[PDB]
């Protein structure tokens, strides 16, 4: 069905400048909303720019003036013009199509591509930092919020070792598609909870939530299960 | 006296996507009575003001108004963007007129959820100033053509507001008022005191 695949980035001087791409199957590029979302060690995931499906653009300020968000209508292409470089921006990134509520979630994500420069928000804090639990036990995951999420609008990712995130739920209790039953959200105004029932070994992973709530959407910084 | 009364005290507001235009013409209007004659959240002038308003006979005066969100407000302001101003409203970059303002959660929302209100989420193309847009054909965002049917790929364009009373406020609902004003070498009927 939908397919993003990352071309381009690799290692760059500071000031130096970059295109990265997307090429995109299963939806027309130039009607539907896409964004480029990145990973840094520091700032974990951080929502880097957007197009609309009618082609206004938006970038979080780090990135503002210095990158440009595009898209090919002729290759179903998306790119990210990222020009004056910096160290900080040393990260992996990964085009991703929005859901667009509220400030947005991401259903579908690219694989991922490593750049690597040489030389007023909702805050999401996640408790704890790392668990070690064993297969079959139950682990919950919390996420606080600097603000109430009003109507639900937190997202959970799934990203496990080498991958790029994968969605498990939106509008805090939701399973998305194809997401096993073990995973469970819940929650409501500043907490909310993330359930795995029963571990397996293929849900050692980092766990991410995200709020849609407000803009700039931002991420939590991530829960380690380790089994 | 102008029909303001009409516009502002409404019982119930176009949405966004469909917002509704009412003509002034042929009267007289106090619009310093006007901004003292409720709490108003925001009440923005774009090269006019209340106060010099009073002073001036206008040509083509226009009351728009609609139900947004809280957080969607400031979208209605030249040189904005954002789902509200591209595919719903668009004010134009040199706007002369006023953007007025007031939190509705008491009138527009519902315990279990009003879904009335409606914006459109999906469109090919940004709006050009004052233009409106209320088709309900089904958005084809893939290759394959939709024919009335909604699925994967083809979405129905507009999307609802859920208003709930315990919404966060930017997520509440506002009634908007757009008075737009333009001074021509035509007949300029609608005049201060
Ligand atoms: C709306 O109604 C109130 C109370 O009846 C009145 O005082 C006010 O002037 C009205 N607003 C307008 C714009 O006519």
């Amino acid at each position: 069905e939908v397919q993003l695949v990352e071309s381009g980035g690799g290692l760059i001087q500071p000031g130096g400048s970059l295109r990265l791409s997307c090429a995109a199957s299963g939806f027309i590029v130039s009607r539907n909303y896409m964004s480029w979302v990145r990973q840094a060690p520091g700032k974990g995931l951080e929502w880097v720019s957007g197009i609309y499906s009618g082609g206004s653009t938006f970038y979080a300020d780090s990135v503002k003036g210095r990158f440009t968000i595009s898209r090919d209508s002729s290759k179903n292409t998306l790119y990210l013009q990222m020009n004056s470089l910096r160290a900080e921006d040393t990260a992996v990134y990964y085009c991703a199509k929005d859901v667009p509520l509220g400030s947005h979630y991401f259903d579908y994500w690219g694989q991922g591509t490593l750049v690597t420069v040489s030389s007023g928000e909702i805050v999401l804090t996640q408790s704890p930092g790392t668990l070690s639990l064993s297969p079959g036990e139950r682990v919950t995951l919390s996420c606080r919020a600097s603000q109430s999420v009003s109507i639900n609008y937190l997202a959970w990712y799934q990203q496990k070792p080498g991958q790029a995130p994968r969605l498990l739920i939106y509008g805090a209790s939701s399973r998305a598609t194809g997401i096993s039953d073990r995973f469970s959200g819940s929650g409501s105004g500043t907490d909310f909870t993330l359930t795995i029932s029963r571990l397996e070994p293929e849900d050692f992973a980092v766990y991410y939530c995200q709020q849609y709530d407000s803009s700039p959407l931002t991420f939590g910084g991530g829960t380690k299960v380790e089994i | 006296l102008c029909p303001f009364g009409e516009v502002f005290n409404a019982t119930r507001f176009a949405s966004v996507y469909a917002w509704n235009r009412k003509r002034i013409s042929n009267c007289v209007a106090d619009y310093s009575v006007l901004y003292n004659s409720a709490s108003f959240s925001t009440f923005k002038c774009y090269g006019v003001s209340p106060t010099k308003l009073n002073d001036l006979c206008f040509t083509n005066v226009y009351a728009d108004s609609f139900v947004i969100r809280g957080d969607e407000v400031r979208q209605i302001a030249p040189g904005q963007t954002g789902k509200i101003a591209d595919y719903n409203y668009k004010l134009p970059d040199d706007f002369t007129g006023c953007v007025i303002a007031w939190n509705s959660n008491n009138l527009d929302s519902k315990v279990g959820g009003n879904y009335n209100y409606l914006y459109r989420l999906f469109r090919k193309s940004n709006l050009k100033p004052f233009e409106r847009d209320i088709s309900t054909e089904i958005y084809q965002a893939g290759s394959t053509p939709c024919n009335g049917v909604e699925g994967f790929n083809c979405y129905f364009p507009l999307q609802s507001y859920g208003f709930q009373p315990t919404n966060g406020v930017g997520y509440q609902p506002y009634r908007v008022v757009v008075l737009s004003f333009e001074l021509l070498h035509a007949p300029a009927t609608v005049c201060g005191p």
